């Protein structure tokens, strides 16, 4: 039950030890028992998943009893429990990409609103908080607004969101002509 | 059960210089006893082919092998790079008869329909193995032998589908890669038989998963030693499309090719991904010289997708391989030392 | 292809001492090595085979052991029968052998007898003179001859010839034939066949003047 | 118990071929192979190749565009071929059985064959008198000797005073000379004393030229 939070478009890698320091056989499952990625032998093999074209491992680190599961281009339907079968044992991760957008993408004037939009999952209800440039906090829930903005709001907004004691980041530009 | 460093038999040609009899004129003997195998009458041995320390060892002998026999140009291993001269040399592999030293024996299952896992209850006691080539191969086996009866499949697990189905045919099918002479190849598969032997294949499938509808695909994907069938021919690196082999539907029809005989599309790579250990290497160029050889299709093996959720409408298989074990298995899964 | 070098090439023992021979390979071959004992005009006998398994019939004074590129064959005490040639085989590969060890017997170190012998007048006749240097009972069997025609140290035209043990004194006997024509003979003077041994305190020169 | 006889010609000419059979007595060819090993004078042994009763043999690499080994299981025996024979051929070819794994030591082995390739023709010998003298004189012990000099082929006999002196003779081995001929020196040391009292006269014998000599040594 180890929980991993990714971004929407980032890259995830999840981690799979293996006991002793050598090159073996493991393979990466979801839920739904979905071959995603493995190996055999020395060669590299992807499962007939929605992931195939977005996945891959680091092979340099077979040898040393590694066998990570990297995810390039993160969606939100990726979000999934995936499972990695190594030396007959099981361990167990569980994937939550979740993402925050704006209420516009234009440029908006001092004194004017700011609503921000937590994307979440069913079945999670997670906590944001984000700073602006000059230091304004906001917190709460799936939605967050700001009254007004200020000149010194212009820049880059940093949004923190907590779920399963684990946080991932979240970085917004805001434009506040003068 | 048990397990002691076991030898070897061949009837290598110390006159030739090719990498198979050098090495196993300088790391084997002509042997053999005789005449047959002492049958033993009314006694069951309990086999697994899946954990035989004879294929360990002789997936070293194969490894410790290419290490003096293809020289690479480029060999790429852990941020390692090494550098060295790769003369051309010819490859064809050596039937090898592993042997038992003094004290020990060797248990040989008659049965010709066995799963390679379970009771035997018609074994024997041999000095050596027969006939096994170093064939190294993704998705066909090739040169190997035929089953005395029907076709026989086999997993260590036929329910996990991340297992590999090592298959077994009773008839070879003969299969023509040919260099003209750009450097381009191609293979040949008689059609109508390839037919009837994927036909085998599946009535066998849809009696081990109780009632399903049969369906091969293309590799699902990966690196192009397993997406394509990879072999050696001559010292070169072959990877020929398999995606017209691969891609039919049993129950009741459903696409089917012709054109006489089967063509798929080849090519000779120099920088191929080691299969010994992780790592990559580089070779010399093409031979300017033309490359025939003729093989013979006597194992195949594959993967199953399948699993999910709310019941079956039908079974997915796909070329698999890689794992060179596999392609040992397929031959000493009625061995036991 | 893989090498067979013995050592020493040349033992000298004395009946009931302790020998051992070796046989170092270029390259690791495990345990297939054999030993063969050899007698002048004979053809070789199994001694020890699977580097340390001993033939039926051998003695329990003939032993074995090594691995991989070194190797050795004892014999615990040595008797007048085993003294002879023995031979390091490769049991497969090539099957190539060692240039094996001679055992001899061993005695008191004695000065050779030092004699020559100018060719004969009727010899000079058909165009060939063939001037002879003998070192007669001697031990050691190693031994130096040098041919001087006027002083000047000769190459490439001489032969030497060692006999056998002698089965008594247990001494050898060495002769050097230096071949010359009958023009390339009649243009010189002396004639000298320095020899140089272990017995004598310095090289004996013998020289005679046509 | 089994025994390994040979036979064929031994004095063999250049471009000729070799041909020997190595005949079993006590064992039958089946279940064990049949090689052969020549050593050339003073060398190390050498594996030619050996056949198996199937008929599949297994030459040595630098000798199998010439060597050829055959079984005739009629006879319990089997033969030698050797194509373009040279100086370089010159050697005591053996026979020896090859057991199965994991016996594999030849034996037993054959009592060998000598074999000379040499293109010089028969000729008699030429004996040359190595008269004693006082320059010679080591402590009374004078030396003299017969010289055996050009013959072939090998070998030839020597004696002295028919057998009579047998004390203090030296026959040294035959040597090969740059002419194809082969060369012999017999020396025999005697009293000094002796020299003006007592004869001696060398025997040398060459049947291959039925050529005896009987010549006297008379100091100088
Ligand atoms: C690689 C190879 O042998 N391809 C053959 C080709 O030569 C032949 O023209 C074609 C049609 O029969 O069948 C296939
Ligand atoms: C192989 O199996 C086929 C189809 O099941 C069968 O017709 C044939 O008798 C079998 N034998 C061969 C020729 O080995
Ligand atoms: C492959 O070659 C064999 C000869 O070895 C020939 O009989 C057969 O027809 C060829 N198969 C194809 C598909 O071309
Ligand atoms: C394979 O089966 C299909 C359907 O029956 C057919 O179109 C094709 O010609 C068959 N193959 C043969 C003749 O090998
Ligand atoms: C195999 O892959 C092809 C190509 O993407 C697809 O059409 C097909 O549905 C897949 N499954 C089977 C059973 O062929
Ligand atoms: C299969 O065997 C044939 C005949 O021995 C040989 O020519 C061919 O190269 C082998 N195939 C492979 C892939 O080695
Ligand atoms: C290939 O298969 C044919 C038919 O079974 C057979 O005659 C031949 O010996 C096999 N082996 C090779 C290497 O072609
Ligand atoms: C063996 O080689 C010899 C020498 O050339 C020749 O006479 C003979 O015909 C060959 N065959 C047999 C059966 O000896």
């Amino acid at each position: 039950k180890k929980v991993v939070l990714g971004k929407k478009g980032d890259t995830v890698e999840l981690t799979c030890t293996a006991s002793q320091k050598k090159s073996i056989q493991f393979h990466w499952k979801n839920s739904n028992q979905i071959k995603i990625l493995g190996n055999q032998g020395s060669f590299l093999t992807k499962g007939p998943s929605k992931l195939n074209d977005r996945a891959d491992s680091r092979r340099s680190l077979w040898d040393q009893g590694n066998f990570p599961l990297i995810i390039k281009n993160l969606k939100i339907e990726d979000s999934d429990t995936y499972i990695c079968e190594v030396e007959d044992q099981k361990e167990e991760v569980q994937l939550l990409v979740f993402g925050l957008t704006a209420n516009s993408d234009t440029h908006l004037l001092q004194g004017q609103s700011l609503t921000l939009t937590l994307e979440s999952p069913p079945g999670s209800s997670p906590s944001v908080q984000c700073r602006s440039p000059r230091g304004k906090n906001i917190q709460g829930g799936k939605t967050l607004s700001v009254s007004q903005l200020e000149l010194q709001d212009s820049g880059t907004w940093t949004c923190t969101v907590l779920q399963n004691q684990k946080k991932v980041e979240f970085k917004i530009d805001i434009v506040v002509l003068a | 059960e048990a397990t002691t460093t076991l030898f070897c038999a061949s009837d290598a040609k110390a006159y030739d210089t090719e990498v198979h009899n050098v090495w196993a004129t300088h790391a084997c003997v002509p042997t053999d006893p005789n005449p047959q195998e002492v049958v033993l009458g009314n006694v069951t041995e309990n086999f697994n082919m899946w954990k035989n320390n004879m294929v360990d060892q002789m997936h070293e002998d194969i490894i410790s092998l290419w290490d003096e026999s293809l020289k690479p140009c480029v060999k790429l291993t852990g941020g390692s790079v090494i550098t060295q001269a790769c003369p051309k040399v010819s490859f064809q592999p050596i039937p090898i008869h592993y042997c038992v030293p003094a004290g020990f024996a060797i248990l040989k299952c008659n049965n010709k329909t066995f799963n390679g896992s379970g009771p035997c209850t018609n074994v024997s006691t041999v000095q050596c193995t027969h006939g096994i080539r170093p064939v190294v191969s993704t998705q066909l086996l090739l040169n190997g032998s035929l089953a005395e009866e029907d076709i026989v499949i086999r997993s260590e697990d036929f329910t996990d589908n991340v297992k590999t189905i090592i298959v077994q045919l009773n008839e070879s099918v003969v299969i023509n890669c040919t260099r003209p002479n750009i450097r381009q190849a191609h293979c040949n598969i008689s059609r109508a038989k390839w037919n009837n032997t994927l036909q085998q294949i599946v009535i066998k499938l849809r009696e081990k998963f109780r009632n399903k509808t049969i369906a091969f695909n293309q590799s699902s994907g990966g690196d192009p030693e397993i997406v394509m069938h990879s072999f050696n021919c001559g010292g070169e690196f072959f990877y020929c499309n398999t995606a017209q082999l691969f891609n039919s539907t049993w129950n009741v029809t459903n696409g089917t090719e012709g054109n006489d005989i089967i063509t798929l599309q080849c090519r000779i790579k120099q920088i191929i991904n080691m299969w010994q250990k992780v790592g990559k290497a580089m070779y010399a160029p093409p031979i300017t010289g033309q490359i025939r050889c003729s093989s013979n299709i006597t194992g195949l093996l594959l993967t199953r997708d399948g699993g999910n959720s709310t019941e079956t409408e039908t079974e997915i298989f796909r070329p698999g391989g890689g794992d060179m074990r596999d392609n040992w298995r397929s031959e000493l899964y009625k061995y036991k030392v | 292809d893989i090498q067979m070098t013995q050592s020493p090439s040349f033992v000298s023992a004395s009946v009931g001492d302790r020998v051992t021979i070796t046989c170092r390979a270029s390259q690791g071959i495990s345990s297939y090595l054999a030993w063969y004992q050899q007698k002048p005009g004979k053809a070789p006998k199994l001694v020890i085979y699977a580097a340390s398994t001993l033939q039926s019939g051998v003695p329990s004074r003939f032993s074995g052991s090594g691995s991989g590129t070194e190797f050795t064959l004892t014999i615990s005490s040595l008797q007048p029968e085993d003294f002879a040639t023995y031979y390091c085989q490769h049991l497969i590969g090539l099957r190539s052998f060692g240039q094996g060890t001679k055992l001899e017997i061993k005695r008191t170190v004695a000065a050779p007898s030092v004699f020559i012998f100018p060719p004969s007048d009727e010899q000079l006749k058909s165009g060939t003179a063939s001037v002879v240097c003998l070192l007669n009972n001697f031990y050691p069997r190693e031994a130096k001859v040098q041919w001087k025609v006027d002083n000047a140290l000769q190459s490439g035209n001489s032969q030497e010839s060692v006999t056998e043990q002698d089965s008594k004194d247990s001494t050898y006997s060495l002769s050097s034939t230096l071949t010359l024509s009958k023009a390339d003979y009649e243009k010189h003077k002396v004639y000298a066949c320095e020899v140089t041994h272990q017995g004598l305190s310095s090289p004996v020169t013998k020289s005679f003047n046509r | 118990q089994v025994q390994l006889q040979q036979w064929g010609a031994g004095l063999l000419k250049p471009s000729e071929t070799l041909s020997l059979t190595c005949g079993v007595y006590g064992e039958s060819l089946s279940g064990h192979y049949w090689s052969w090993v020549r050593q050339p004078p003073g060398k190390r042994l050498e594996w030619i190749g050996e056949i198996k009763h199937n008929g599949s043999p297994n030459y040595h690499p630098s000798l199998k565009s010439r060597v050829t080994i055959s079984l005739d299981m009629s006879k319990n025996q089997f033969s030698l071929n050797l194509t373009s024979v040279t100086a370089a051929d010159t050697a005591v070819y053996f026979c020896a059985r090859r057991s199965n794994w994991p016996y594999l030591p030849f034996d037993p082995w054959g009592q060998g064959t000598l074999v000379t390739v040499s293109s010089a023709s028969t000729k008699g010998p030429s004996v040359f008198p190595l008269a004693p003298s006082s320059k010679s004189t080591s402590g009374g012990t004078a030396a003299l000797g017969c010289l055996v000099k050009d013959y072939f082929p090998e070998p030839v006999t020597v004696s002295w005073n028919s057998g009579a002196l047998t004390s203090g003779v030296h026959t040294f081995p035959a040597v090969l000379q740059s002419s194809g001929l082969y060369s012999l020196s017999s020396v025999v040391t005697v009293p000094s004393s002796s020299l003006g009292t007592q004869t001696y006269i060398c025997n040398v014998n060459h049947k291959p030229s039925n050529t005896k000599v009987d010549k006297k040594v008379e100091p100088k």
